[PDB]
C-alpha cells in the first residue's frame, strides 16, 4: 500500500503542476497584452499629491 | 514660544520637553532605557520573591 | 479554557439554521461518548506507517 | 577593512589542499552579472511522501571514541 | 496494581499469539484514507529537525 | 592619561552608584544644585553652535552656549561650556551624552562648578 | 458503547435540549418553545443571544 | 561504563544473593546503580546470554522479523534469543555490509 | 577669523543620511511600509519591451544615474546621481462604510533632479510626492525608456 | 551594525562529493558576487569548502540564510572564517614596484 500510494500522489502531483503552470503561462500573455495595449493607448485628477 | 513639535520624546525620569530646535534625532547612551528597565525588573523579583516568602 | 470551550459550544448549536423549529417534524439529536479504549489498542507497526505519513 | 584582496593575497589566506575554481565562463559571467542587478529578479508546497535513504544517519558531528564533546565554533580548528 | 499487571502481561502474549487483530484489509483502508485526506490538504510533512536551527 | 579615559571614569561612575543603588538625594550629581553650566569637550573642530545647541536640546532648552575657538584664527578649539534652564537638563544631559560619538570624536560631558563668563 | 454515551434528543415532545460537556452539566431551553416567561436567575443562567439578529 | 573488576564483584554477588535484592548488591561497589546492575545482569552478564556469531539461519529469522515488525527490538530479540543490543547492532551490521 | 554663527553645519545631516561615502539626500517618513499587492515595473524603449522589475519588496527605491547607491540605475546621461525616490507610503483613506482606513500606496518624489520626472509625460514638481495608478507611465529627463506601472490583477 | 566576526570568507561542510562547481557557484551565487571558491582535494578536505563573497555584506546575509540548507539528503553546515594566520611572504619584490608604479602614477611624493 506504501508503494502504491506514493506513486498516486507523485501522479497526481504532476498533473496538478503542469495545469498550474499553463495558467500562468495564459496569465503572463495576457498581462503582457495588457501592458503594450496600455502602453500603446498613452502613447495615443484621478491622482493624488502631496506638499 | 516655539516648542518642540515632532513626532516622539523619548521619556525621562523628569518628562522634559525637548528645545525649541531641538534637531530631532535620538542621540542617547541609551542609559535613560536601561535605567527604566533595571526600574521595573526590581520590582518584578520584589513580588517573585515575597511569594517565596510564604511558601 | 474548558468552561469557555462550554460557552462556544452552547451558542454555537444556537447560531444553527432554524434549529429550534419543530414545525415540520424535525428532531435533533446530541450524542456524547467515549473511545473506551484508544490507548491500549493503538497497534504498534500500523501507528509506525501512520507516523512515516507526518514526520 | 573592506578592500578586495589580490589571488596571492587569497593564498596566503587559505591553507593547503584545496582547488581553485571558476565552473564555467558562462557561470563567472553569471558572476559577472551577481551584484549586476541581484534585487530585481522573478519572484523566488504540497504533500509528497517521503522515500528512505541514510545520508543523515550517516553524518557525524562529534569525534568517535572517549572523545570530549566538541562544540560548533572549535570547529574549524579540530 | 498486581492483579492489573497479571492481567496485562496475559493480554500482550495473547495478542503475540493470535496476530494483529486489525486483519489487512482495516489497515490499507485505514492507511489510504488517512493519505487520501493530508494529500487533500496539501500538508508539508515535517522533517527532521536541523542542528543548526534558529529556534 | 588621555581624555577618552576621563570619559570611562564618569561612566563608571554612573554605573557604580547604580551598582550600589544609592539614592538620588546623595547621588555625586547632588552637589551641584547649584549650576546649570556643562562642559562639552572633545568636539569635533568643525561643529557650530547651531549643531551643538540642536543636538543637546534633546533634554531641555538652552540659556546660553559659549564655544571657545581660538580667536586669531578663530577657528573651534573644541570644548565649549553649556547653560541649561534647569539643573534636572543637565543631570539628565550629563548621563546621557558622556560618551556619544560625534563624527567618531566620542564626546566627553560634565557638570562644571563655578563656571567662568567670558 | 452504549453503556456510557448517552443520546438525548430534541422534538416537539421534548422541550429541554440536555448534554453535557467537559464539567458542566448543561440544558439548553430554547425560548420559542414553552419558555413562556424570559426571565432572569442566578448567574447560574446564560442567555444565549443569536448572532445575527442579536436577541435573546 | 563497567570495568571487569566491578563485572566480577557483579557475578559473585548475584550468584549470592539471588536476583531479586538489587539494593543490596547497588550498595557494595561504589559509582554503581541498583539499575544499572539489573540492567547489566540481564543484558550482558546473566550465562543465558549467548555469546557467538550469528548463523545463516539465525541471520535469516533476524533480517526476516525487523522486516516484519519494524524497529521492535525488545519484541524481537526474545523470538531468536539475543539481546536488543545484540539484534540492533548485527542489523545494523548486516544492513551496512549489504550497502 | 570666523565670528561664531548659531546656523547649521552638515556634519549630523551628513552622518545621519550618508551611505557608503555617497550621502543620500532623502529620507524614509515614517509611513514606509510594504505592500500585499504585488508591484510589478514593465519597462519599454521605444515599443521595445523589457523585463519586469518587482518592487514590492521594499519601501524605498532609488532611481538615478549611480549604480553604486541607486536601486535602479536609469543611464541616460540626462538622469542626476540622485534622482528620484519610489515610495509605499501608508496613506489614511475613509472605508465606504465611513470607517478609517490606510493603504499602502506608491509615491514616487524627485530630488530636485537636473531635466524632469515626466508623469504621463507631465514633469512633476521636485521634492513632492506623486502618487502611481494602474496603468501609468514614467519618463526622467529625457531618456528613451519608458515605463508603465501594474501590479498582479492589474 | 556587524559582529565583527562576520567575513567575506566561508567555510561548508556536509558537501557531497563530486558535487558540480556549476551546481555550487548557483548555490551560492543567489546571494551575492562570488571572489573565489576552493574545494578540498585530499580526502580529509574532500567534501569541504572555502568560499570568498566579494562583500561584507552578501557574506553575511549568505551566513546567516543558507545556514543548514538541504543539499542532495543532508543538511549543510556554514561558518564564518578565523584568517587569523598566514603562509607565505607578501613578497616585497611585487609590493614594491606595484606601490613605485602607486607613487609615481598619482605623483604623491
Amino acid at each position: 500500500a506504501d508503494r502504491k500510494a506514493r506513486e498516486a500522489v507523485e501522479m497526481r502531483a504532476q498533473v496538478e503542476r503542469k495545469m498550474a503552470q499553463k495558467e500562468k503561462e495564459k496569465h503572463e500573455e495576457k498581462l503582457r497584452e495588457m501592458a503594450q495595449k496600455a502602453r500603446e493607448r498613452r502613447a495615443g485628477e484621478n491622482r493624488d499629491i502631496s506638499e | 514660544r516655539p516648542r518642540y513639535s515632532g513626532p516622539a520624546p523619548p521619556p525621562n525620569r523628569f518628562n522634559i520637553w525637548p528645545g525649541y530646535r531641538w534637531d530631532g534625532v535620538d542621540r542617547s547612551n541609551g542609559f535613560e532605557q536601561k535605567r527604566f528597565a533595571r526600574l521595573a525588573s526590581k520590582k518584578a523579583v520584589e513580588e517573585l520573591a515575597y511569594k517565596w516568602s510564604v511558601e | 479554557p474548558p468552561p469557555l470551550l462550554v460557552y462556544k459550544w452552547c451558542q454555537g448549536i444556537n447560531n444553527l439554521q432554524d434549529v429550534w423549529e419543530t414545525s415540520e417534524g424535525e428532531c435533533n439529536v446530541m450524542l456524547e461518548s467515549r473511545f473506551e479504549k484508544m490507548y491500549e489498542k493503538i497497534d504498534l507497526t500500523l501507528l509506525n506507517r501512520l507516523l512515516r505519513l507526518i514526520v | 577593512r573592506n578592500r578586495p584582496l589580490s589571488d596571492e593575497e587569497l593564498d596566503a589566506m587559505f591553507p593547503e589542499g584545496y582547488k581553485v575554481l571558476p565552473p564555467p565562463a558562462g557561470y563567472v559571467p553569471i558572476r559577472t552579472p551577481a551584484r549586476k542587478l541581484t534585487a530585481t529578479p522573478t519572484p523566488l508546497t504540497g504533500f509528497h511522501m517521503q522515500t528512505e535513504d541514510r545520508t543523515m544517519k550517516s553524518v557525524n558531528d562529534q569525534p568517535s571514541g572517549n572523545l570530549p564533546f566538541l562544540k560548533p565554533d572549535d570547529i574549524q580548528y579540530f | 496494581t498486581r492483579l492489573y499487571l497479571k492481567a496485562e502481561q496475559e493480554r500482550q502474549h495473547n495478542y503475540l499469539k493470535d496476530g494483529p487483530y486489525i486483519t489487512a484489509e482495516e489497515a490499507v483502508a485505514v492507511y489510504t484514507t488517512t493519505v487520501h485526506w493530508l494529500e487533500s490538504r496539501r500538508f508539508s510533512p515535517i522533517p527532521f529537525p536541523p542542528l543548526s536551527y534558529k529556534h | 592619561m588621555n581624555p577618552l579615559t576621563k570619559v570611562k571614569l564618569i561612566n563608571e561612575l554612573n554605573e557604580r552608584e547604580v551598582q550600589l543603588g544609592v539614592a538620588d538625594k546623595v547621588s555625586w550629581h547632588s552637589e551641584y544644585k547649584d549650576s546649570a553650566w556643562i562642559f562639552l569637550g572633545g568636539l569635533p573642530y568643525e561643529l557650530t553652535e547651531g549643531d551643538i545647541i540642536c543636538v543637546f536640546s534633546q533634554y531641555g532648552e538652552i540659556v546660553n552656549i559659549n564655544l571657545v575657538r581660538d580667536k586669531k584664527t578663530g577657528k573651534s578649539k573644541g570644548f565649549c561650556f553649556l547653560c541649561y534652564e534647569d539643573q534636572r537638563s543637565t543631570i539628565l544631559a550629563v548621563d546621557n551624552f558622556n560618551g556619544i560619538k560625534i563624527k567618531g570624536r566620542t564626546i566627553r560631558v560634565d557638570h562644571v562648578s563655578n563656571y567662568r563668563a567670558p | 458503547q452504549w453503556e456510557n454515551s448517552f443520546v438525548s434528543v430534541y422534538s416537539k415532545d421534548n422541550p429541554n435540549l440536555l448534554f453535557n460537556m467537559c464539567g458542566f452539566e448543561c440544558r439548553i431551553l430554547p425560548k420559542c418553545r414553552t419558555s413562556y416567561e424570559e426571565f432572569t436567575h442566578k448567574d447560574g443562567v446564560w442567555n444565549l443571544q443569536n448572532e445575527v439578529t442579536k436577541e435573546r | 561504563v563497567w570495568r571487569n573488576t566491578e563485572d566480577e564483584i557483579l557475578k559473585a554477588a548475584v550468584m549470592k544473593y539471588g536476583k531479586n535484592q538489587w539494593s543490596r548488591i547497588a550498595s557494595l561497589l561504589h559509582r554503581k546503580s541498583a539499575k544499572q546492575c539489573k540492567a547489566r545482569w540481564y543484558e550482558w552478564l546473566d550465562p543465558s546470554i549467548k555469546k557467538t556469531e550469528w548463523s545463516r539461519e539465525e541471520e535469516e529469522k533476524l533480517l526476516h522479523l525487523a522486516k516484519l515488525m519494524p524497529t521492535q527490538w525488545r519484541t524481537i530479540a526474545p523470538i531468536i534469543g539475543r539481546t536488543a543490543a545484540q539484534c540492533l547492532e548485527h542489523y545494523e551490521f548486516l544492513l551496512d555490509k549489504a550497502a | 577669523k570666523e565670528k561664531p554663527s548659531f546656523e547649521l553645519s552638515g556634519a549630523l545631516l551628513e552622518d545621519t543620511n550618508t551611505f557608503r561615502g555617497v550621502v543620500i539626500k532623502y529620507s524614509e517618513p515614517p509611513e514606509a511600509r510594504i505592500p500585499k499587492k504585488r508591484w510589478r515595473l514593465y519597462p519599454f524603449k521605444n515599443d521595445e519591451v523589457l523585463p519586469v522589475m518587482y518592487i514590492h519588496r521594499q519601501s524605498a527605491y532609488l532611481l538615478g544615474r549611480h549604480r553604486r547607491i541607486a536601486d535602479i540605475p536609469i543611464d541616460h546621461p540626462s538622469c542626476s546621481k540622485q534622482h528620484a525616490v519610489f515610495q509605499y507610503r501608508l496613506v489614511e483613506y475613509t472605508r465606504a462604510d465611513g470607517t478609517v482606513g490606510r493603504r499602502v500606496k506608491p509615491y514616487i518624489i524627485d530630488l530636485g533632479s537636473g531635466n524632469g520626472t515626466f508623469l504621463n509625460n507631465k514633469r512633476i514638481e521636485p521634492q513632492r510626492y506623486y502618487e502611481l495608478k494602474e496603468k501609468d507611465v514614467l519618463k526622467f529627463g529625457f531618456s528613451s525608456r519608458e515605463y508603465v506601472l501594474l501590479h498582479e490583477s492589474s | 551594525r556587524l559582529p565583527p566576526e562576520v567575513n567575506r570568507i566561508l567555510y561548508i561542510r556536509n558537501l557531497p562529493y563530486k558535487i558540480t562547481a556549476e551546481e555550487m557557484y548557483d548555490i551560492f551565487g543567489k546571494y551575492g558576487p562570488i571572489r573565489q571558491i576552493r574545494v578540498g582535494n585530499t580526502p580529509e578536505t574532500r567534501g569541504t569548502a572555502y568560499v570568498v563573497y566579494e562583500d561584507i555584506f552578501d557574506a553575511k546575509n549568505a551566513c546567516d540564510h543558507l545556514s543548514g540548507f538541504n543539499v542532495c539528503n543532508r543538511y549543510l553546515v556554514v561558518l564564518y572564517y578565523n584568517a587569523n594566520r598566514a603562509f607565505q611572504k607578501m613578497d616585497t619584490k611585487k609590493k614594491e614596484e606595484q606601490l613605485k608604479l602607486l607613487k609615481e602614477k598619482y605623483g604623491i611624493n
